[PDB]
């Protein structure tokens, strides 16, 4: 049976800034709370994700104030703080959910400071987490239908001859954004079957900005189910859209490192 | 043993990638998955009429060679050219009788007194991956020099360096998306490329990426793994999720 | 050297000189800027927001790949274009000759 570990590490999320608990104050019931990601050793950034289920900072619980949209999340004392409210389950899919309640940590505002609340899952880019000690995001080069290259411009992104700006940040929060300009969200307005998808602004975190990159070459908007598109195959058209997924090869990708 | 047919004769980038994802559907089940990664089937409990699955190499002069693959691992165990049979000198004794299962209608097996890691076929082939070509050419060129070694007209260093061309552009890119990309764009542009720093840490790694990710907490590592660019640089990972787009295969370890 | 004919007729019709490889089919429409029309590999379908339901397009490989258009605006010369990948380029695109 497979090994249970218990790393240590940091909670990276919205915009790139990680998890931390405000102030350092470590008192029970103190807020916690988004904020640039450190180079340093203090244990108010980084969280120790143990066997229980649980995420702990010196020792102490990340706790959900309740089980309703809008509450706010705490640092309490484990053993005194209720069970239910301790456990988080992350999942593959950037998401930090408790089991019971059904609410997943989001970051209502990428502003430095926003106090941690937890909200309805509709996969939002401020419910997005990752947990790395890299809190810098991942640039790369994506790749897809026939060996281009996703290049944006002020706004509009397509698919062009892979010339060494066609640049990614990959960030913790689930979103694709153009490297000169990492305000910029890979956005998608709509749930629709040919919405074209562009580059707008990363403010509202909404799904439609919220990408992952699935085992089977895709990239999909996990509130959309359709994966990125090459309209018809074209690259010439300058045109990319969210489609229910088949598989060929202009909704097939890869991230070169 | 299930059987798996490419050619370097008119080879397509689809028609890499159907192979590709051919050798892939039957390495494994895709029964288990384990944070959005496919595992391949445990060597504990597993018959021995479903350890191996072959792969048919053909090329522009159309000479016939058949690799066989680990379906535990995805790597090559040996290969047969036509009456011949030859296999890699086996690890431990359990996968030396498993051999025993491969080609069997073949006359003259034969059994090297060196192993098939890159280390030595690096050594034997005097060159390192870092140097050796990838690309349809260089299968096509390898797939003659393993038929043709048993007729006595290819030499050692020639056989290993086939040895590296193939494992690298059929079992590798079996376990990664990434390295079947590269080979992908090798096709797309005619190109005979040595693989990157990239590529040849990935293939490095293999074996720590799947304890990593297996024995991970439900998303993150215990330890990093450091890894590389294209061009050779600094940068390790510390969750599963940079990888989902790159590992397509890992070895079985230990259970859910 | 030598590259596919997509002769067009038409229900529109096109052929080509392989589409099995050729990736998806594309018309294209007025003497305006050649705007688009409307499948992929498989292939789907990708239609242009004012002709939705209207027009069909369909495919076989097994060398064809139609265009059916049912019930002024859309009066034009309608061409059928094709992708895939190179061995020429950096993409295939072939126009056609309606
Ligand atoms: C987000 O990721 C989680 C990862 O487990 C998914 O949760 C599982 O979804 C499957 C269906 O695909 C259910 O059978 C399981 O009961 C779910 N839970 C677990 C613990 O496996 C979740 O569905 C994903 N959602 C989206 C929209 O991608
Ligand atoms: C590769 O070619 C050989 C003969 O040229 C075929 O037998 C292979 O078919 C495979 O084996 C048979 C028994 C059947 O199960 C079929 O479904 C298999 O695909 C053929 N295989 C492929 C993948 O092209
Ligand atoms: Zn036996
Ligand atoms: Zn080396």
């Amino acid at each position: 049976v497979c090994m249970d570990p218990e790393p240590i590490v940091r909670i990276v999320g919205r915009n790139g800034l990680c998890v931390d608990v405000r102030d350092g104050r470590f008192h029970n019931g103190n807020a916690i709370q988004l904020w640039p990601c450190k180079s340093n050793t203090d244990a108010n950034q980084l969280w120790t994700l143990k066997r229980d289920n649980t995420i702990r900072s010196n020792g102490k619980c990340l706790t959900t104030y309740g089980y309703s949209p809008g509450v706010y999340v705490m640092i309490y004392d484990c053993n005194t703080a209720a069970t239910d409210a301790t456990r988080w389950q992350i999942w593959d899919n950037g998401t930090i959910i408790n089991p019971r309640s059904s609410l997943v940590l989001a970051a209502t505002s990428g502003n430095s400071g926003t106090t941690l609340t937890v909200q309805t899952n509709i996969y939002a880019v401020s419910q997005g987490w990752l947990p790395t000690n890299n809190t810098q995001p991942f640039v790369t080069t994506i790749v897809g239908l026939y060996g281009l290259c996703l290049q944006a411009n002020s706004g509009q992104v397509w698919i062009e001859d892979c010339s060494s700006e066609q640049q990614w940040a990959l960030y913790a929060d689930g979103s694709i954004r153009p490297q000169q300009n990492r305000d910029n969200c890979l956005t998608s307005d709509s749930n629709i079957r040919e919405t074209v998808v562009k580059i707008l602004s990363c403010g509202p975190a909404s799904s439609g900005q919220r990408w992952m990159f699935k085992n089977d070459g895709t990239i999909l908007n996990l509130y959309s189910g359709l994966v990125l598109d090459v309209r018809a195959s074209d690259p010439s058209l300058k045109q990319i859209i969210l489609y229910p997924l088949h598989g060929d090869p202009n909704q097939i990708w890869l991230p070169l490192f | 043993y299930p059987i798996i047919n490419f050619t370097t004769a008119g080879a397509t980038v689809q028609s890499y990638t159907n192979f590709i994802r051919a050798v892939r559907g039957r390495l494994t089940t895709g029964a288990d998955v384990r944070h959005e990664i496919p595992v391949l089937p445990n060597r504990v409990g597993l018959p021995i009429n479903q350890r191996f699955i072959l792969v048919e190499l053909s090329n522009h002069a159309e000479l016939s060679v058949t690799l066989a693959l680990d379906v535990t691992n995805a790597y090559v165990v040996g290969y047969r050219a036509g009456n011949s049979a030859y296999f890699f000198h086996p690890d431990n004794q359990e996968d030396a009788e498993a051999i025993t299962h491969l080609f069997t209608d073949v006359q003259n097996r034969y059994t090297f007194a060196f192993g098939g890691n890159y280390d030595r076929l690096e050594q034997l082939a005097g060159n390192l991956r870092e140097n050796i070509e990838l690309g349809n050419g260089p299968l096509e060129e390898a797939i003659s020099a393993l038929y043709y070694y048993s007729t006595g007209g290819t030499q050692l260093p020639t056989l290993a360096r086939s040895f590296i061309i193939c494992i690298q552009m059929i079992s590798e890119a079996a376990r990664f998306q990434y390295i079947e990309g590269e080979m992908r764009t090798r096709i797309r542009y005619n190109r005979r490329s040595a693989p990157d720093p990239s590529v040849i840490t990935l293939e490095n790694s293999w074996g720590r990426l799947s304890t990593a990710i297996q024995e991970s907490n439900q998303g993150a590592f215990a330890s990093p793994i450091q890894l590389q660019r294209r061009n050779g640089s600094k940068f390790s990972v510390y969750d599963v999720s940079i990888l989902i787009p790159i590992i397509a295969l890992m070895v079985y370890r230990c259970a859910p | 050297n030598a590259q596919v004919q997509l002769v067009e007729t038409g229900r529109l019709s096109c052929v080509a000189s392989g589409t099995f490889s050729s990736y998806a089919m594309g018309w294209f429409r007025a003497p305006k800027e050649r705007d688009f029309v409307a499948i992929s590999l498989s292939g789907a379908t990708y239609y242009q927001d004012s002709v939705k339901g209207r027009f069909t397009i369909s495919r076989d490989n097994a060398n064809t790949v139609y265009l059916q258009m049912n019930s002024p605006e859309d009066t034009a010369v309608y061409y059928c274009k094709a992708t895939g990948e190179r061995g020429y380029q950096g993409y295939l695109e072939v126009w056609g000759r309606t």
